[PDB]
RNA sequence: GAGACCGAUAGCGCACAAGUAGAGUGAUCGAAAGAUGAAAAGCACUUUGAAAAGAGGGUUAAAUAGCACGUGAAAUUGUUGAAAGGGAAGCGCUUGUGACCAGACUUGCGCCCGGCGGAUCAUCCGGUGUUCUCACCGGUGCACUCCGCCGGGCUCAGGCCAGCAUCGGUUCUGGCGGGGGGAUAAAGGCCCAGGGAAUGUGGCUCCUCCGGGAGUGUUAUAGCCCUGGGUGUAAUACCCUCGCCGGGACCGAGGACCGCGCUCUGCAAGGAUGCUGGCGUAAUGGUCACCAGCGACCCGUCUUGAAACACGGACCAAGGAGUCAAGGUUUUGCGCGAGUGUUUGGGUGUAAAACCCGCACGCGUAAUGAAAGUGAACGUAGGUGAGAGCUUCGGCGCAUCAUCGAC
RNA sequence: GACUAAUCGAACCAUCUAGUAGCUGGUUACCGCCGAAGUUUCCCUCAGGAUAGCAGUGUCGACCUUCAGUUUUAUGAGGUAAAGCGAAUGAACUUUAAAUAUGUAAGAAGCCCUUGUUACUUAACUGAACGUGGGCAUUCGAAUGUAUCGACACUAGUGGGCCAUUUUUGGUAAGCAGAACUGGCGAUGCGGGAUGAACCGAA
RNA sequence: CCCACCCAUACCCCGCCCUCAGGGUAGAAACGAUGCCCUGAGGAGUAGGCGGCCGUGGAGGUCAGUGACGAAGCCUAGGGC
């Protein structure tokens, strides 16, 4: 026998996502495909983000991206692995370029009336496949019903 | 995919150490002592040696 | 009129002359029990029995369906066959015996000749289709070209059990040749020079049983001890170490090449091949029964720390115990998203489905206070330290955390 | 306390009713991955509770920062042996100094210097705290090890049991009774002690 | 005190199973990518927790599924996984 007192841990972390959609699962073949052939760790943070579940994927607001696109990232591509969602509190909408898992119809028609762009992550995967001059945002995790319960 | 002893096989050995034919060669297992006649051994050697 | 219900221990207590039979003075209690066959064709006739029945012979598609009746399990029993058994059997590991079995194999592929039988040989032309350069179809072959068949010959690969040779991995065991160390072993032999004694050799003296004793003293007609020196870097033991040659066991994972290398025409170098024999079947292998060697408490429960006590278990079949609803909570998947939820209802329908519709309403979007009430931006929605990621390489800084402010 | 249809300290029948039990019994295939626990701390006890600790599944965060039942070093406790007193003085003597385990500390997240304030404190702008600025990256300032991170969520058993070594406190005619650490067992097979909860080897 | 010898699931080497870990695999001659290839470590378990599989009655779809030339059931010192 060996006497071993530390114990070797197995993974804490997703390695796939738990849903069924196909979709997703075309998603997560390409961006592994990603991750393993280039350098870039925009790759790897993103392919971890499409295993996430949706407490792990909190929605991202028009606002919140407006306020993220201050101070010199008035041009850089927007990335979210998550919902984008309006907010009607935000009368004037900024040009963005954001690319997201999904949108709302009026966040989607809100961005296109401003004149932006919005594109899915497979877009995002052709046009900036090492994830350059990108803005990489993320909603309010703690922000739930449950977590203030906690 | 098989791991060989170089002691044993001495094809695993000249790879490990090129030098192992040449110690062989050379005999450098068998090198006699420097020549010349040694002093004997000391009175007080002895003496302190066989004292009670 | 129906069902994602039950299928004769189920489903109503009742699928049947069931609220019957039966019990109780009475109020009341309350079962068991479905299935021959398509058709009775439900066995004529003979025979043996008092009879029940039996045997022939019949019916039938089947009596291996005979009103004990579809199928016909187990407990348990009879006969037949095999076996074991000196105060339990049963079980595990491993042989053997006997009985009984499943595979595998029977030849394939590729060449070289000879003989047949045919032209769906190659090229070219036309049409058609396609992946747009590849094909198919019709004509052209005139047999040194193609395609099958039949005889030989040859190579290779083929089933089971084994033997030998050359290797690789692991390992046990025997012998041989060297090197080093120590007080450059210590001893020891042979020499040289000193010194000494006794368990005193020879000699000499005295006693005797004539066998041997006692005394004296230092090598003589034996020898020994101590010291120094030479041979001598002597030998050997012990310890450490560099190699070489045999004897034996178990194992052969992988499957084009690639690499590290070497003794480089090649190899023992990133894992076994070569040669040969018998057999080709119960021979190997497997199952069952039994004997033999070794191993082996009766399960479940309970208790405490544990045993023990105690409790349940004659045997078999079928039945037999964390379910459903409402409401929370956390987590997963999904739709939509500052909104969300059609199904109370209405419209519609191929009619308990599916499809469609919207007012109200619920929850969320604002909190706080007992209440009256009041009600969330100084600032690119603040400062500072971190922080993934991006960057024009100056910085910008997500989530989140810490800390100081603001409402 | 006899008898009232084999029924009497309160008959029989049906129903409420599938009454309640904390007590007893039972609770239905397989393989794989992990895997425990017995005063820690608080509460009036027995007919007591929580709770720490120890576990498993999910995640998430830069799985960033390193940490550690260990030694060493400096320094405490144990000065206790020991050596000397041709050192002084006399376990209570000391120049020096035990074994055993043991506490605290050992970096850039650190060390100082300076500036001021103080509502602390000090005779006191004096210390200290609070901030401010600066200097120190020339070696990041012992060894060994390091698939050992952190935070949430949800779920579960056990949470005043037995034996033993050591240490310690009390005792008995003799037995023994409390504590503390550690190991084992309850949950565990194997080899040996002929045999077996507590023995030896080894998981 | 000395020499040899005996054997544990312990230790060493080799094969095989599983689990965990770390790598490789697309201008795809390309794959049950939920796959395959390479390498290393590990393997007892009550209460307790988690995963994957097997089996039974019934429902939708599908297999142009099986069946009186014999379905289901039952028996079997007969076999295979």
């Amino acid at each position: 026998g060996i006497d071993l007192r530390w114990k070797h841990v197995r993974s804490s972390h997703r390695k796939a996502p738990k849903s069924d959609n196909v979709y997703l699962k075309l998603l997560v073949k390409l961006y592994r495909f990603l991750a393993r052939r280039t350098e870039a760790p925009f790759n790897k943070v993103v392919l971890r983000r499409l295993f996430m579940s949706r407490i792990n994927r909190p929605p991202v607001s028009l606002s919140r991206i407006a306020r993220n696109l201050k101070n010199g990232n008035e041009k850089k591509t927007v990335v979210v692995v998550a919902t984008v969602t309006d907010d009607n509190r935000l009368l004037q909408v900024p040009k963005m370029e954001v690319a997201a898992l999904r949108f709302t119809a009026k966040a989607r028609a809100r961005i296109e009336a401003a004149g932006g762009r919005t594109l899915t992550l497979d877009q995002l995967a052709l046009e900036k496949p090492t994830g350059a001059n990108t803005l990489l945002l993320r909603g309010p995790k703690n922000a739930r019903e449950a977590v203030k319960h906690f | 995919v098989q791991k060989k002893n170089p002691l044993r096989n001495k094809q695993i050995m000249l790879r490990l150490n090129p030098y192992a034919s040449t110690f062989a060669k050379e005999k450098l297992g068998e090198v006699k002592a420097e020549e010349g006649k040694p002093p004997k051994v000391p009175a007080s050697f002895k003496e302190l040696l066989h004292e009670a």
